[PDB]
């Protein structure tokens, strides 16, 4: 799993792979981690498969039941404080990293990481997912704060897709989705459409010459492809 | 243990505790750590007192019987490979943490081994139980080409935050200076925690335990 | 700890030491090992020192509510009862104490012992602790039912003391008590190594 | 995570005829580290003339001092006024201990008083509570090299000589001063300074003396 | 240790019984099994243990013993001399690969002189000993599970002066407490003793 | 645990020209007393006494060795051995067996004939050579007694004021220790003579 | 998500309280940009040394303790002094339910000339010095601020106070793993706490025997 | 539950519930009991001879222990439910004390219930 | 730890940082992990300090013992035979990941990455140490390759720095050396003048508001610098 979610000027960037798998065996190969909780707020879905959907939708009738007494709004400070009261109280007892972004008319565009000891912090941009930890050196490089709503697009698309390259955990397609003041905009790329593969990646065309043909000299002449020669 | 190095202009400024405890309580209050290898090599130690001994002991005395041999002045490089060869083929069962100083004809060699048998050549080293607490002044006030007297005393220094702060450690200041020429040893250098309080000293007098027997072989 | 209680043509004789011992370290030399019940009961320690102390003054807060409320006194069949049912309920909570009630109720005398898992039995005889298999062994060979009251008083002081030379949770000030038909009196209160010096001089 | 750690320090008491001396040292200091040198946390007063000094782990001291501190205060309000003396304190302390037996203090605990008739008796218990009055008592990390001390000097025992006549005040402080200045050589986890309470009929005298740093 | 073994040491005899019982983990194989193994015309050893390394642990010292004597001309060693090579052999065990004798045992022997120019022990000896290897000369020395038992019945009743009579009766109390509170069934105790004229099997207390 | 399986203190104090040294009388298994006359104490020449605490197969196993080694010394060299070399001698045998170790805890005492110089050693089962100038103390009473011995010592006593405090530190401290006891032995020893004392004790 | 070492130390007038601005997570050092100094009312203020969901839980709790009493009653404010009682026996409260707060802290603060400055574990432990240093400052940092209080027992000023606590930064910057090299310092003085914006340490890396090849093992 | 307080004072310093309850004992049938030097009797009333009781003869007065028995007057089924509270207090007794009842014992438990019912709500 | 070693025309550019670390502490702040085998054949060193040191001065003794008897230059796959014979048969006993860069007349430029398994693979680049695996995603985004002697100094020092930012194993120096048919050229340049460093990064100047001041609104307005306001 490769989660993450990037703030722009409007409003956020939401963006996941779409796998579960039981260790090693791919189960779900077109899983949806971008989880509904009201209209203008989502959250990101890492770790265990069923004890983030049962945080997912606790907090999510909680919320909605929060908006009718109300008659107005839900924030996103306030949908980050229900999962930081649950994530804590059961960090003993679920595996859960959630990142919550979305978007309230007060305070534009706002993006929540809760990791699995329970914390909250606010943030421009969060990483989560066991595939996270190749994305903060590829962050560090080629991200710059302020780009548009269709550069995020391009941007946290391309993010994924490096992400779940080398991660074995990660891969199958890249669901993205937009909250701004707009109507929420998903697009869900392909494998064979996305942004980046190392099997296309002109660099990784040579093999590496391990399987040497028995030869009189130490010249390296690369591998054996045929018995004959 | 707050064994510590330090190099300065011409030479190596050695420096240890003498505290020796066996599990909470202080068996030896001036033990010696600073230990001998060559007539230009000292050798500070830590962990177990079994282990620093001899293996110390073995490789100062195969030090002399190469010097016999070869007839020159022995190399500060190849104490150290002697030390880090014993110290890795038991694997870290000899449970001795020590740091190596000395000159040589190419300057002054100060280098520590760790119980697993890396080898780290420093300007400055620490180890033992308050090397930590060492270090921090060695980070703190160390810089390039100091006088003998300001490094004698930034050692000195040093050990100190190993006495008055580590439990396994105190009582006194050990300095070895080692030059090219002389090597210099000092154990009373600095004596912070003095006997404050002296004893009472109860007086019995000779005879009021009871005897039952007692036999006097004269010689 | 090593002590002994036996019932003889008499009443009782308890004979205890004073020792208390945290393994190696030895933590006191005075401890009471009898805790006298009430002017008619004793109850003895061993085993651990503080599961003795509370229960058995928990056992001289029934007895004394027991006079209060009927009006006479506790008999000693009663009195382990109390005790044993207390040590049953707690078998599984990893208690450690093995206590002898003694004392002379309208039905003479009578000589229990409770365990720390619910036992109680009913005998003449008894050495309890980890150096009571020393205190058997005197005892067995000059225990008769018929003896003076001065030469069993004796017979218990003597068979402590081979007890507390040989163990080493065991020693320090034999107290030897009588459990007579008007109550108990403290018989003698010594040191163990005065003690000594007089069996073999 | 363990719930339960050593924070080293001793306390010593030896009481007299119409007075104790308590004394505890001001050592603080955990796993390899030493948090402080000026804790006054190691001996409690709960009444004028009944102290307790305890230690061993310094969290499960201060709650202990507290709900002894408050059992005190219900019986000073249920008895008219009247303050609780040493062998009712320590009766307290003796039940409190077995109260948690299963999930104990790691405290190691000294109920120092007075009687009722002025003579002064120090009290110690285990972790589970076993008391015994008694004329001195030394708990702590330094307590097998001082309670074998005071065993010697005090009972005056295997000593084929006259009995000295009874100890003043000043030779029960002077003599207490020798064991901790013992106790700072040989011991790693004891001595920073070491505090001298002495409880007398006509208030308390509170005293301060020096051991070594290291 | 379900066994035990009881010697105590006079002026002019040194008493043995060891209890004749063997078992397998509740069942009575025998009851009477002679475990006082007699080594010299003067010595003997009363060992205890399970029956696996008791009968191999005393013929390799009696085999030697006998060699030392076929080797020397027939000449018989000291009790010391005994002794001190049992412990060697459970004191080189406990650091083998074989293992560990798990054997208790009571040496036992009388002193002669074998010369006009011996002028060494004329007593009686008596040596405690342990299946690591502690070897120690004791006035009396019990092992099993009533040695506890009776040797707090020793510091009552022994003196160094008894008779071989006197003796007798009280290693009669000797036997009989051991059938009074141990819950092992031992009943027949094979009394043995040795005197300046050798080694001597008593019938009366059993 | 093993080395407090048989029970028994040796402790030894420097004096002026003297030094003292002093075991217990008991032998035993864990809680029962075995023997209550038996020394720790060994002596090998009228310089040098020894002693021994810990595992009483390998306190005679050891110490088999050590007079194998001893006799062994006189016969090659024709001379006594000395303290320093017979201190550096077992120190050199408890680290051959580092692996194996010997359970035992050897407690040297050691005097010059002709100097008068005292030396002290106490190792450890491994074999630390560790030599302090004023006592040394093994034996399963050993931490009750850094304290008597650190209370009560000076460096400058007499031989007859030394055997004093030596005697109230180790019946002080097996009062306190349920392992030693039963008296003790002691033997203060002078550039002029030997005088071996046998103590009053408790026989608890 | 784990923050690092804490120092702080007092002078003639206040004390100080320095942190880096780090919450790492394992060895990964996941955000640089967090503070970790909160201030407590008006007069006071903590930071932790360990986990930071359970320091951000009881501050939260602290907080609400402090402005509810003084928004409800008409009573003044708690003092530095009443307020760490409160944080010392809400972590003893949670270690006797077994679910302690996992971190060390180091709490500040100063009430009209009554300097405060105390340190609590998750065990329940609390000590009060002139000097307190949680997690590797305590074995660093804390041997040099231990020297530079006894050096001159009149006090330190702010200003060679905050000389000391720029070179114990920088040898936690050397010889700690998980901290960064931008740090925020809380001033506690009659004024109030205030905290200062981060600002970094220099440091020395040009040793003659650091070299190539003086360190290269051949 | 229901709780109510039932057994209220009057404003005379009567109980009106325990003063009516004594009037349903005194129709109730008349039992006389008499003490004698080694011997007990009490005797019933035995309510009259219907010729339509069993054959089996009913007892009336009630084994409590082995030595100590109960004979009652009032509602005969209140009195059932008071004795096998007394009859399960004596199992209580010789189970914690191993000892026989004494008499004066049973009387006060007997009586601490007839109390314990005048001082409950609902009761 | 941080190692890489990267080929380009003429030969190898190895890259490694300076830190041992006892688990959390700094026992050493500018070791150096690159080993000299022969004059144009180096390691890199990762793993156990003193398991990899003894391997590292075994194999340049074997190594130079057969230059010796040769008369002749050694090749790279020769010196990467030797350490995968030694990674392979003590496996299970040391903890060894080696980087073997060289050069040599017949082949060029040589780059051999043995893992701890004790596997060989020949590459163009290699990776390795725990710092290693921020540096995929780096490499797999900013690396193009047949840069000049010029450029893969630059790039392997600023891949360098990218890695020992977000680790915390790695730090310190950044020791760097080219292996080519020249002399052989070292640099080390220090952290204060690192290319990258997350302190002077621009985009983490601005603090995460979390520490928000007591207010009547929801809108977030940074966070509390001062007890006044
Ligand atoms: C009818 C009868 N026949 C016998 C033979 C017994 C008997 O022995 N009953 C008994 C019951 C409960 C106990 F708890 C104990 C008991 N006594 C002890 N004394 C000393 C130590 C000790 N002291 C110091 C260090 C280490 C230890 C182990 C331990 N225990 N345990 C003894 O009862
Ligand atoms: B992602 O791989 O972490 C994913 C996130 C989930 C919330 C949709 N989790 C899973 O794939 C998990 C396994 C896992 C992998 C790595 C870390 C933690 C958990 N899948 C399952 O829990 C699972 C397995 N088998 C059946 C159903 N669900
Ligand atoms: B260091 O603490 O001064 C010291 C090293 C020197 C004596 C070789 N260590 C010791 O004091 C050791 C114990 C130890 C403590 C902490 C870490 C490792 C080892 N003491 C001894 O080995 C010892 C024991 N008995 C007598 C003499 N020395
Ligand atoms: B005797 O040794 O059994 C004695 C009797 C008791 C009434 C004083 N008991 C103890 O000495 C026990 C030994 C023990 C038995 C079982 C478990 C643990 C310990 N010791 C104590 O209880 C003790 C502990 N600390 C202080 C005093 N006593
Ligand atoms: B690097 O951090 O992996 C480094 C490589 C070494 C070959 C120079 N290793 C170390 O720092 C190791 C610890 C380690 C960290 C991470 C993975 C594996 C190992 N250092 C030590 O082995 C060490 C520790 N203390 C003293 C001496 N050496």
């Amino acid at each position: 799993t490769t989660i993450l979610a990037v703030s722009y000027n409007g409003g956020v960037v939401l963006a996941a792979d779409s796998r579960t798998s039981s260790g090693t065996y791919v189960v779900n190969r077109a899983s949806n981690k971008l989880t509904k909780l009201t209209k203008k707020i989502y959250c990101c879905r890492s770790g265990s498969a069923a004890d983030t959907q049962a945080l997912a939708e606790r907090v999510s009738n909680y919320l909605g039941s929060y908006q009718t007494d109300i008659g107005a709004g839900v924030n996103v400070a306030t949908a980050a404080n229900l999962f930081q009261k649950m994530c804590y109280m059961n960090r003993w007892n679920i595996s859960a990293g959630i990142i919550v972004a979305g978007y309230d008319p007060i305070n534009g565009g706002s993006v929540y990481s809760i990791p699995s000891g329970g914390s909250c912090v606010k943030l421009d941009y969060a990483l989560g997912g066991s595939g996270s930890i190749f994305l903060y050196s590829f962050f560090d490089a080629n991200y710059k704060p302020g780009m548009s709503k269709s550069e995020c697009v391009a941007f946290c698309q391309r993010a994924v897709a490096h992400a779940y390259s080398r991660d074995g955990s990660s891969g199958g397609l890249i669901r993205t989705i937009t909250l701004d003041a707009d109507e929420p905009e998903d697009q869900t790329i392909p494998w064979n459409r996305s942004p980046y593969c190392m099997e296309k990646d002109p660099k990784y065309v040579t093999q590496a010459t391990q399987n040497q043909p028995f030869s009189s000299s130490a010249k390296i002449t690369g591998n054996r492809m045929s018995s004959t020669g | 243990t707050t064994i510590v190095g330090v190099v300065y202009r011409d030479g190596v400024v050695l420096g240890a505790d003498t505290r020796a405890t066996e599990g909470s309580i202080v068996a030896d209050k001036r033990c010696r750590k600073i230990h001998y290898m060559a007539p230009n090599i000292m050798c500070c130690g830590a962990g177990t007192s079994a282990d620093t001994e001899a293996v110390t002991n073995m490789v100062s005395s195969h030090l002399a019987l190469h010097r016999l041999e070869t007839g020159k002045q022995s190399r500060v490089l190849e104490a150290l490979t002697l030390l880090k060869r014993h110290l890795y083929r038991y694997q870290g069962h000899v449970s001795a943490a020590l740091v190596l100083g000395g000159v040589d004809v190419e300057g002054p060699f100060l280098a520590t081994i760790a119980p697993h048998g890396s080898t780290d050549r420093l300007p400055f080293v620490t180890m033992g139980s308050g090397s930590i607490a060492a270090m921090a002044q060695l980070e703190a006030a160390y810089k390039d080409n100091m006088t003998c007297e300001e490094a004698k005393e930034l050692v000195a220094s040093a050990i100190r935050k190993g006495i008055f702060n580590d439990p396994y450690s105190g009582t006194q200041v050990d300095v070895c200076v080692i030059t090219k020429d002389k090597t210099e040893l000092t154990i009373g250098y600095d004596k912070p925690n003095e006997r404050m309080y002296p004893r009472q000293e109860v007086l019995l007098p000779p005879g009021t335990t009871p005897v039952l027997k007692e036999e006097i072989r004269q010689l | 700890t090593t002590t002994l209680a036996f019932r003889f043509n008499g009443g009782i004789i308890v004979a205890v030491d004073s020792r208390a011992s945290t393994g190696q370290y030895i933590a006191s030399q005075t401890v009471m090992k009898v805790l006298e019940i009430n002017d008619y009961l004793l109850g003895t320690l061993a085993g651990g020192a503080a599961d003795c102390q509370y229960w058995e003054r928990v056992l001289g807060m029934e007895c004394r509510l027991w006079e209060l409320r009927n009006g006479s006194r506790i008999t000693v069949a009663a009195a382990s009862k109390i005790l044993a049912n207390i040590t049953y309920a707690y078998r599984n909570h990893g208690l450690s104490m093995g206590t002898m009630v003694a004392g002379w109720d309208q039905f003479g005398p009578s000589l229990y012992y409770v365990d720390d898992k619910g036992s109680r039995v009913k005998q003449d005889l008894f050495s309890v602790g980890s150096g009571s298999i020393y205190a058997y062994g005197v005892l067995d060979t000059g225990y008769r039912k018929d003896l003076s009251v001065e030469d069993a008083c004796d017979l218990a002081r003597r068979s402590i003391f081979h007890a507390t030379y040989r163990d080493g949770a065991s020693g320090g000030i034999v107290t030897v008590y009588h459990v007579h038909e008007k109550g108990w009196t403290k018989i003698s209160r010594d040191d163990q190594t005065k003690l000594y010096h007089r069996y073999f001089p | 995570w363990s719930p339960y750690q050593d924070n080293g320090g001793t306390t010593a008491a030896i009481a007299g005829k119409d007075f104790v001396i308590l004394a505890g040292d001001t050592r603080l200091n955990g796993d390899f580290c030493l948090h402080s040198r000026h804790d006054q946390s190691k001996i409690f007063q709960l009444t004028p003339y009944t102290y307790m000094a305890s230690n061993g782990m310094q969290a499960d001291r201060l709650q202990l001092q507290q709900m002894l501190k408050y059992r005190v205060k219900w019986y000073k309000y249920n008895n008219g006024g009247k303050v609780p003396s040493t062998k009712a304190i320590a009766q307290l302390m003796s039940t409190m201990l077995y109260h948690r037996r299963f999930f104990p203090y790691y405290t190691f605990n000294m109920v120092v008083g007075l009687d009722e008739e002025g003579h002064g008796v120090c009290y110690s218990y285990d972790a589970v509570g076993s008391t015994e009055p008694f004329l001195y008592g030394t708990r702590g990390s330094a307590a097998s090299f001082v309670e074998p001390l005071l065993d010697c000097l005090i009972n005056r025992q295997h000593m084929t000589s006259q009995a000295p006549p009874e100890m003043t005040k000043e030779e029960t402080l002077a003599m207490l001063k020798n064991a901790f200045t013992g106790a700072a050589e040989r011991d790693i986890y004891t001595g920073d300074s070491v505090s001298f309470f002495i409880i007398t009929k006509d208030g308390v005298q509170q005293e301060s003396f020096e051991l070594r740093k290291d | 240790m379900a066994e035990t073994a009881i010697a105590f040491r006079c002026k002019d005899y040194v008493m043995v019984a060891a209890a004749g019982l063997n078992a397998f983990y509740y069942i009575k194989i025998t009851d009477a099994e002679d475990k006082i193994t007699q080594l010299d015309t003067h010595q003997l050893v009363a060992c205890t243990g399970e029956n696996g390394p008791r009968v191999n642990f005393t013929e390799y010292i009696k085999c030697n013993l006998a060699l030392n004597r076929m080797r020397q001309h027939g000449r018989h060693s000291s009790c010391e001399s005994t002794a001190n090579f049992m412990r060697n052999c459970l004191a080189s065990a406990i650091r083998s690969r074989e293992g560990a004798y798990q054997v208790n045992c009571l040496f036992a022997g009388y002193d002669t002189p074998v010369s006009e120019d011996d002028d060494g022990v004329v007593g009686p000896q008596l040596f405690y000993m342990d299946y690591l290897g502690t070897l120690q000369a004791v006035p009396y020395g019990c092992h099993g599970y009533g040695a506890c038992f009776v040797t707090a019945l020793l510091d009552r009743l022994w003196r160094p002066d008894l008779s071989q009579q006197e003796g007798l009766e009280l290693m009669q109390k000797c036997c009989d407490e051991v059938k009074r509170r141990v819950i092992i069934s031992n009943s027949y105790f094979f009394v043995k003793a040795v005197t300046k004229n050798g080694v001597e099997v008593i019938t009366a207390v059993h | 645990s093993i080395m407090a399986y048989s029970g028994g203190s040796v402790m030894a104090m420097a004096g002026k020209e003297c030094f003292v040294i002093i075991s217990d009388n008991r032998l035993g298994e864990q809680l029962k007393t075995i023997s209550t006359e038996v020394p720790k104490l060994h002596v090998v020449n009228d310089s040098i006494v020894y002693g021994l605490t810990g595992l009483r197969t390998d306190q005679q196993t050891f110490a088999n060795k050590v007079q194998f080694r001893t006799e062994m010394y006189k016969l090659r060299e024709e001379r006594d051995i000395t303290g320093k070399a017979f201190a550096a001698m077992i120190t050199s045998m408890l680290y051959e067996a580092r692996f194996g170790p010997w359970f035992v805890e050897p407690v040297i005492g050691s005097i010059d004939k002709s100097t008068g110089e005292v030396y002290l050693c106490a190792t450890d089962l491994i074999g630390a050579p560790c030599e302090p100038e004023d006592y040394v103390c093994a034996g399963t009473a050993a931490e009750s007694l850094h304290g008597m011995c650190e209370a009560l010592w000076r460096p400058g006593m007499s031989p007859e004021e030394l055997f004093e405090i030596a005697a109230q530190a180790m019946l002080s401290a097996c009062d306190r220790d349920s392992l030693s006891g039963y008296g003790a032995v002691a033997m203060i020893v002078t550039k002029d003579k030997v005088t071996t004392r046998l103590i009053k004790g408790r026989k608890d | 998500a784990s923050g690092g070492s804490v120092i702080a130390i007092k002078y003639k007038g206040g004390v100080l309280m320095a942190a880096d601005t780090l919450l790492s997570y394992g060895s990964l050092a996941k955000w640089p940009n967090i503070p970790r100094i909160r201030l407590l009312g008006s007069h006071s203020a903590v930071c932790a040394t360990g986990s930071y969901a359970d320091f951000q839980m009881m501050a939260k709790q602290v907080e609400d303790n402090i402005e509810r009493q003084k928004m409800y009653h008409n009573v003044d404010e708690l003092s530095p002094s009443e307020v760490f009682s409160y944080l010392h026996r809400s972590i003893y409260q949670k270690r006797c339910d077994f679910d302690p707060c996992l971190c060390q802290m180091v709490f500040i603060g100063v009430r009209d000339g009554e300097t405060f400055l105390a340190g609590v574990d998750d065990v329940g432990t609390r000590w009060e010095d002139d000097c307190i240093a949680t997690g590797y400052g305590a074995y660093i940092a804390l041997p040099l601020l231990r020297q530079a209080l006894e050096k001159n027992p009149d006090g330190l000023s702010r200003g060679e106070a905050m000389r000391i606590l720029t070179d114990c930064l920088r040898v936690l910057f050397y010889r700690e793993c998980r901290a960064i090299n931008k740090f925020q310092v809380a001033d506690a003085a009659s004024d109030g706490v205030r905290i200062s914006e981060p600002f970094d340490v220099e440091t020395h890396w040009e040793y003659e025997g650091y070299c190539f090849e003086k360190t290269a093992i051949i | 539950s229901y709780d109510r307080a039932i057994t209220v004072f009057s404003p005379d310093g009567h109980l009106f519930q325990v003063e009516y309850a004594q009037e349903a004992v005194k129709k109730g049938l008349a039992a006389v009991g008499v003490l004698g030097s080694d011997s007990v009797v009490i005797a019933v009333e035995k309510k009259s001879a219907v010729k339509l009781q069993d054959s089996r003869t009913i007892r009336k007065i009630y084994k409590v222990d082995a030595n100590i028995y109960l004979a009652f007057a009032g509602l005969s089924a209140d009195a059932r439910v008071l004795i096998n509270k007394a009859q399960l207090e004596c199992q209580r007794f010789s189970l914690n004390y191993e000892d026989t009842m004494d008499v004066d014992m049973l009387v006060r438990y007997v009586a601490g219930v007839q109390q314990k019912s005048t001082q409950s709500g609902g009761s």
